């Protein structure tokens, strides 16, 4: 029945005023591209930041399970774009929020498909 | 000049050809630091360089194409350059890397351990390391040839690295080895390569291109090596961040390149031209397997 709740308590950290976890490791790139939040390739348009994606995942950062049964990140070996309003929490970031399974942007942040 | 421009320097050729005899490494720039951009890793921007200049070279890029990367971790536990290898890289070129200290790495596979304990059932088409020990820059000890982990890197190109491959190998003024100097002329070409936002560093990559499993040239290392510090003595290198705000060429190039599995009798002067121009990797094309020797010891009592 107990299991560690990290993403709860890295929330409760930063609500309290904790520092974001740092060294996200920020990828070089165009900012030209087709800004989706989890790319094989750095796809930041001119308002993201492209990071590696494990970096940026609070379980692989904090060496803990995934919450996924079978164990597999969705951020680890790929690339994630984070707004750059966004970009000094990128694991705060992708832990509280979603990816549009349709067109692949954030919701709220590029998905456009409740229009 | 224009070099400020470029990713980083290139050992010119005439330095190669000397016979200098080993001195102490004194950098006019010593100190100084390049502006990097915004939020980017000193790691993050020297290995662009790095992958910025390879893809000046004639690297021999197939399917199912192989890299591992030895010195792969940071002291922040994450893999800068493993995650710039990545993004250049074609995307599903399988991705090997290590590190002595525990990391998280977006390699597809990650052996924590000493790079001596690394064992690999496939031959690898890239070999890059960034395997370095800070103890090694003390300017009060002699700088001989070290061994260690370069001992394993020589022996693991001779054994594990395909023809046609290429490697890129970190070096410093007091990081070094003398074998893996000579190795260099096993290559088709060799040079030593000074990214522009570390040129203030004696760091340089010691880069093979095109492996072709014997002698091409006869390289003294002793020699390579004290004809490579003069060079960095006598050529000072503008710091320089310029070709990290180009990044619209800089995807690796999927070249397909052929790959044939040749027995020792079958390469003839015609399989060592196309291996010379990066046409043609050998190689079996089985499965890659990979594992690190771990120590047993009970220390109860
Ligand atoms: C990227 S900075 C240099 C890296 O080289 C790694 N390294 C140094 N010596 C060895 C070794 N013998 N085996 C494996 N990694 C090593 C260090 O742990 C460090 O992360
Ligand atoms: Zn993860
Ligand atoms: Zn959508």
């Amino acid at each position: 029945a107990f299991a560690v709740d990290a993403a709860k308590a890295y929330k409760d950290y930063l609500a309290s005023g904790g520092q974001p976890i740092t060294n996200c490791v920020k990828m070089l790139c165009t900012h030209t591209g087709t800004g989706q939040a989890i790319t094989v390739t750095p796809e930041a348009n001119m308002d993201q930041e492209s990071f590696g994606g494990a970096s940026c995942c609070l379980y692989c950062r904090c060496h803990i399970d995934h919450p996924n049964p079978k164990g597999f990140c969705d951020l680890k070996g790929k690339y994630v774009q984070i707004p750059t309003t966004c970009a000094n929490d990128p694991v705060g970031f992708t832990l509280k929020n979603t990816v549009c399974t349709v067109c692949g942007m954030w919701k709220g942040y590029g998905c456009s498909c409740d229009q | 000049s224009s070099q400020a421009w470029q990713p980083g320097v290139a050992m010119p050729n005439l330095y190669k050809m000397q016979r200098m005899l080993l001195e102490k490494c004194d950098l006019q720039n010593y100190g100084d630091s390049a502006t990097l951009p915004k939020g980017i890793m000193m790691n993050v921007a020297k290995y662009t360089q790095l992958c910025q200049y390879l893809n000046t070279l004639t690297l021999a890029v197939p399917y199912n194409m192989r890299v591992i990367h030895f010195g792969a971790g940071s002291d922040k536990g994450v893999a800068p350059g493993t995650a710039v290898l990545r993004q250049w890289l074609p995307t599903g070129t399988l991705l090997v890397d290590s590190d002595l200290n525990d990391f998280v790495s977006d390699a597809d596979s990650t052996l924590i351990g000493d790079c001596a304990t690394v064992h690999t059932a496939n031959k690898w088409d890239l070999i890059i390391s960034d395997m370095y020990d800070p103890k090694t820059k003390n300017v009060t000890k002699e700088n001989d040839s070290k061994e260690g982990f370069f001992t394993y890197i020589c022996g693991f190109i001779q054994q594990k690295l395909a023809l046609g491959g290429s490697v890129a190998i970190k070096i410093t003024e007091h990081s070094w080895n003398a074998d893996l100097y000579k190795l260099m002329g096993h290559f088709a070409w060799w040079t030593a390569f000074v990214t522009n936002v570390n040129a203030s560093s004696s760091e340089a990559f010691l880069i093979g291109c095109n492996y072709l499993g014997k002698p091409r040239e006869q390289i003294d290392g002793y020699v390579m090596h004290a004809n490579y510090i003069f060079w960095r003595n006598t050529n000072p290198i503008q710091l320089s961040s310029y070709s990290l705000f180009d990044m619209s060429k800089f995807p690796l190039k999927l070249r397909g390149t052929a790959v044939m599995s040749l027995k020792e009798g079958q390469i003839n002067d015609m399989i060592l031209s196309l291996l010379s121009k990066g046409r043609l990797i050998i190689r079996e094309n089985n499965r890659v397997v990979i594992s690190s020797d771990v120590l047993v010891n009970n220390e109860n009592l």
